[PDB]
């Protein structure tokens, strides 16, 4: 999930842009 | 619930 | 009108104009993530043809949208065949939204309502969801402007009891909540109080006529509400009847036929016959 | 091709008596999707058109007296008149409407008198 | 790397995307 | 105000054709089916055929070759044509509405009498 990868765990800007 | 909303909204394909 | 599949409109408002020739959304509808929109873009925008939604409805972070009375003025039934986490209607973080205004929403066949974190949103306590939903205990309408008890809710409108208060029910300042007589059940009534046909659902244009229903209580066929799809028709999406020719075109790029229904896949224990799209019992385990 | 058959052909009876007539189908009329039988019963009084009494094996038509009761499921169905009135002198047909429509031979219900 | 939770995620989608 | 009226020639010579028109009123033909049922003198009812709302037609397996059913939705009329008549075709021909999704034949017309002789 999204919160699984970017809320529970650290998450860079480029790693976050994969979702949109 | 809010965590469930984000996991199903921010998918690469919208629908 | 026309029947369109599920939608997921976001970012741009030009994608929203895909509902201009749409009356029934055979699926869900998600309008979300519009941060640069203004109320100037919603005053002239309207989709009066939309009547029914098969699955759920989702509004999330749609800036500028102050009311839905002009966006979906004829939305009547949300069947809730497939829900958004046990919710057929989700109004989450819809800022600038002043009211719901769905003065035609008469019946949510399945699911509940989730309205949370919607600032500037009033006209919520003036809605008796028990006349729309059968399971109002599973609702969750919190963290709104109406929670502060200081909303300018002003409504002739009928008055019901929610907790321990006799409050009049109205969607907007000029739209009451239409409550039909007890004898009409969920079939809907006219403005005078005449019950619609026993196959209607929510509203109709003429009473005691299954061909004048706004929505169907069971299934829709040939412009008439029916209780079941008779042979040689099939139940599709659990709301309308189709023939074998329709279910065959959808399969050719993969629906099948089972129990007089056009379903996407055969259930566990049955395999598809390649000739007539009919699910047959497998020999031993099926692949 | 479905084939219906009723019995008896005719029967005489006095007023206020119980009457039962059958209607056998060559194929099961039970719909798997809604669990109902596609069978109807029709009454045709002398000099009149047929009248829909009971549809879906047991459901009575709006305006039908409670004396007429329809029972049965699958292939064997029966129509029962609780208290036969004098006005029940008519021919009763059973019609299946699962796939196409087929009427039965019909049972002639005559009322005794002297 | 960075932690984004709740409304911070919605703000992150609005800024980056 | 659901009504159905038949209009037949009444007398048809043997080995000719029979044309009957069912003029309906009170319901849309696009949403309701209309059956054709005849009744020989002193004999039981016999289903000839019906036409659905979309236009599809079903016929009796024994009399499919001779029967022909069409309709005009704008005129609210349903037509029946039978070919190569015989003396045993003398009967009263009805037309009945069919809410196929809900109830079977409910409203029947008074029928028209057709005699096949010389
Ligand atoms: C709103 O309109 C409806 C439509 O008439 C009205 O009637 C009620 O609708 C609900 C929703 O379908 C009915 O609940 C069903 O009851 C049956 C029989 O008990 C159950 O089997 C159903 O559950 C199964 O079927 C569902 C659909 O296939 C599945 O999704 C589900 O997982 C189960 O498999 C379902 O619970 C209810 O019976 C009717 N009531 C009547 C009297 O007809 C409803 O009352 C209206 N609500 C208002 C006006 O507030
Ligand atoms: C099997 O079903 C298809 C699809 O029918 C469509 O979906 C159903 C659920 C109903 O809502 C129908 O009302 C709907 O049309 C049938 O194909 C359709 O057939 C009709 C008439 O046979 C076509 O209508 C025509 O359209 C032209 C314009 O293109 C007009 O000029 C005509 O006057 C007439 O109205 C329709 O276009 C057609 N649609 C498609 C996608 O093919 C199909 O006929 C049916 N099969 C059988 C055997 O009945
Ligand atoms: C939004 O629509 C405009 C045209 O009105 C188009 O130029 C732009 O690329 C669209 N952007 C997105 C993200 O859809
Ligand atoms: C909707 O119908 C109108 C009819 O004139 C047509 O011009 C338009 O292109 C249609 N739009 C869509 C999205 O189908
Ligand atoms: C219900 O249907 C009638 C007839 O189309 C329409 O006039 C009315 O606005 C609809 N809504 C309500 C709440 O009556």
């Amino acid at each position: 999930g999204v919160v699984e990868h970017c809320c529970h765990r650290p998450c860079s800007n480029a790693e976050f842009k994969k979702y949109c | 619930f809010e965590d469930y909303l984000h996991n199903v909204v921010f998918v690469p394909r919208p629908s | 009108g026309e029947v369109c599949p599920g939608m997921d409109i976001r970012n741009n408002l030009t994608r929203l104009h895909e509902l201009e020739n749409c009356s029934v959304i055979e699926g869900h509808l998600q309008i979300l993530l519009m941060f640069k929109t203004r109320p100037e873009d919603f005053r002239d925008l309207s989709f009066p043809k939309l009547i029914m939604i098969t699955d759920y409805l989702l509004l999330f972070r749609v800036y500028g949208l102050e009311s839905l009375k002009d966006l979906f003025p004829n939305l009547t039934v949300i069947r809730g065949s497939r829900l958004f986490f046990n919710y057929a209607l989700v109004i989450f973080e819809m800022v600038h939204l002043k009211e719901l205004g769905l003065y035609n929403l008469m019946n949510i066949t399945r699911g509940s309502v989730r309205i949370e974190k919607n600032n500037e949103l009033c006209y919520l306590a003036t809605i008796d969801w028990s006349r729309i939903l059968d399971s109002v205990e599973d609702n969750h309408i919190v963290l709104n402007k109406d929670d502060n008890e200081e909303c300018g809710d002003i409504c002739n409108c009928p008055a019901t009891v929610i907790n321990g208060q006799f409050v009049e029910r109205c969607w907007t300042h000029s739209h009451c909540q239409k409550v039909c007589p007890t004898i009409c059940k969920s079939h809907g009534c006219t403005a005078e109080g005449l019950c619609c046909h026993s196959e209607c659902l929510g509203n109709c244009s003429q009473p005691d006529d299954p061909t004048k229903c706004v929505a169907c209580r069971n299934f829709y066929l040939d412009g008439r509400c029916v209780e079941t799809c008779p042979p040689p028709y099939y139940h599709f999406q659990d709301w309308r009847c189709v023939n074998f020719s329709f279910c065959q075109d959808l399969h050719h790029k993969q629906y099948v036929i089972h129990n007089n229904k056009c379903i996407p896949e055969c259930p566990s224990g049955y395999t598809m016959n390649s000739s007539n799209l009919l699910c047959t019992p497998c020999l031993g385990p099926c692949p | 091709d479905i084939v219906m058959s009723q019995s008896p052909s005719s029967l005489v009876v006095s007023v206020g008596e119980k009457v039962t007539m059958s209607c056998k189908s060559s194929q099961s009329l039970l719909y798997s999707s809604n669990q109902k039988n596609f069978l109807a019963w029709y009454q045709q009084k002398p000099g009149q058109s047929p009248k829909l009494l009971i549809y879906w094996a047991s459901t009575r038509e709006s305006g039908v007296p409670d004396r007429f009761t329809g029972s049965g499921s699958g292939t064997d169905f029966t129509l029962t008149i609780s208290s036969v009135k004098a006005e029940d002198l008519a021919v009763y047909y059973c019609q299946q409407y699962f796939r196409y429509r087929t009427f039965g031979g019909g049972t002639k219900l005559e009322i005794k008198s002297s | 790397p960075k932690h984004r939770c709740g409304s911070e995620i919605t703000n992150s989608y609005m800024d980056l995307c | 105000q659901v009504q159905l009226k038949e209009s037949g020639p009444g007398l048809v010579a043997p080995s000719q054709s029979l044309s009957i028109t069912c003029t309906v009123s009170g319901f849309p033909l696009t949403a309701y089916g209309v059956n054709w049922v005849r009744q020989p003198p002193g004999k039981g009812l016999e289903w000839l055929g019906m036409i659905w709302g979309d236009g599809n037609t079903d016929y009796n397996s024994a009399l499919k070759s001779r029967l022909s059913i069409s309709k005009d939705n704008s005129k609210s009329q349903v037509f029946l044509k039978m070919n190569s008549l015989q003396t045993d075709d003398t009967a009263r021909y009805y037309c009945a509405r069919d809410p196929y999704g809900s109830k079977p034949m409910d409203y029947w017309g008074q029928g028209t009498s057709v005699t096949v002789s010389s």
